[PDB]
């Protein structure tokens, strides 16, 4: 089996940097959750990233014609704040600028252990935000890099935000959380 | 609203930094049309040859389903005369948690496998299985027929 705890240990042993620390966890996770590296499935890949660092455990994201199975409603029941502006980026923002920006609304708003699904261009999109304490963790688990805004290729902390791009900070409640965790969608998952 | 940056945003990468294999162009007369050109896959049946599809965006999408289907005729067991296509997610499994890339990437895939998994029975596909080495010969003189010079 996969133990989650375990593996921040392993990654927190190195001394890493923010976002290079991110992404290698994303890298991990991704190798479970989308063993394909696939993308449509994004939406299902960051509720995965999410229900592991939950404690949930590790399963197989939903691929493409899996996704109406749960998501449809996931979608549904946080419409509101998906179809918002959310925190939009500043002209000749840096990435690493936006992110830390981005971070910041989430710490501001989120306690310890909690997780939120970070929407990209108002669910074009998906990632998940994992709060340690600290600092908040990006993971994208459907092509396993750290914070992106749907790049085919994870862009240097240097690279310039494209104007006014948008992200939408997603608050899922616990309840949202175990309804799915109950799901038949959610248990004919692959373990790890 | 109606995620306004949402379609803003799929529009923008189909547009300029679309899927490898795949181009679209606007349509000028009604902005919620696509004209999508997808080259056929190299060691198919249908290499060489440049296929001609429609995209639109319906009013309640993402909550409704884009629409798509071939304009270029093609012999091919998952698209019937009207070039409509037998893809799953652009029926009873389409969700607005999908997205338009994820249903070109398909459709792309379509072309270079045949989904034999298709409950909808027809001709070409009886064909294709029952007669695979004479169907993709003449999925290949289809292609140089309708989807080459057309252009």
């Amino acid at each position: 089996n996969v133990n989650v705890k375990k593996l921040l240990e392993s990654l927190n042993s190195k001394s890493l940097g923010d976002m290079d620390k991110d992404s290698e966890l994303a890298a991990t996770l991704q190798k479970m959750i989308n063993p394909s590296g696939g993308d449509g499935n994004a939406s299902g890949c960051a509720l995965h990233a999410c229900m592991a660092m939950l404690g949930y455990g590790v399963r197989e994201a939903p691929v493409p014609n899996e996704i109406s199975e749960y998501m449809t409603g996931f979608f549904h029941r946080h419409l509101e704040q998906i179809d918002s502006e959310g925190i939009v980026s500043h002209p000749n923002e840096t990435y690493s600028k936006f992110r830390e920006r981005i971070a910041e609304n989430i710490l501001q708003n989120t306690s310890k252990g909690s997780v939120v699904m970070i929407s990209i261009e108002q669910a074009t999109h998906w990632i998940a935000g994992f709060n340690d304490g600290e600092k908040i963790m990006f993971l994208d688990v459907q092509t396993g890099k750290g914070f992106n805004l749907y790049d085919p290729v994870e862009k240097s902390p240097d690279a310039f935000v494209d104007e006014n791009s948008s992200v939408q900070v997603i608050h899922v409640s616990d309840q949202e959380f175990d309804h799915y965790a109950n799901s038949s969608s959610w248990k004919s998952k692959r373990l790890c | 609203a109606g995620l306004p940056r949402r379609i803003i945003k799929e529009t923008q990468r189909l547009l300029a930094e679309p899927v490898p294999g795949i181009k679209a162009e606007p349509d000028e007369s009604n902005a919620r049309y696509f004209h999508v050109v997808i080259a056929g896959p190299q060691d198919s049946p249908f290499e060489g040859g440049t296929f001609k599809l429609e995209l639109f965006l319906p009013e309640e999408y993402p909550m409704a389903a884009p629409k798509v289907r071939f304009m270029t005729k093609i012999y091919h067991p998952n698209v019937d005369k009207l070039g409509r296509i037998c893809l799953d997610i652009l029926k009873d499994k389409w969700s607005p948690a999908l997205q338009i890339r994820t249903v070109l990437l398909s459709i792309q895939a379509l072309l270079s496998a045949p989904n034999p998994d298709d409950p909808l029975a027809n001709d070409v596909a009886e064909q294709w299985k029952t007669n695979e080495a004479q169907a993709i010969e003449t999925a290949r003189a289809w292609t140089r027929l309708y989807a080459m010079n057309n252009i």
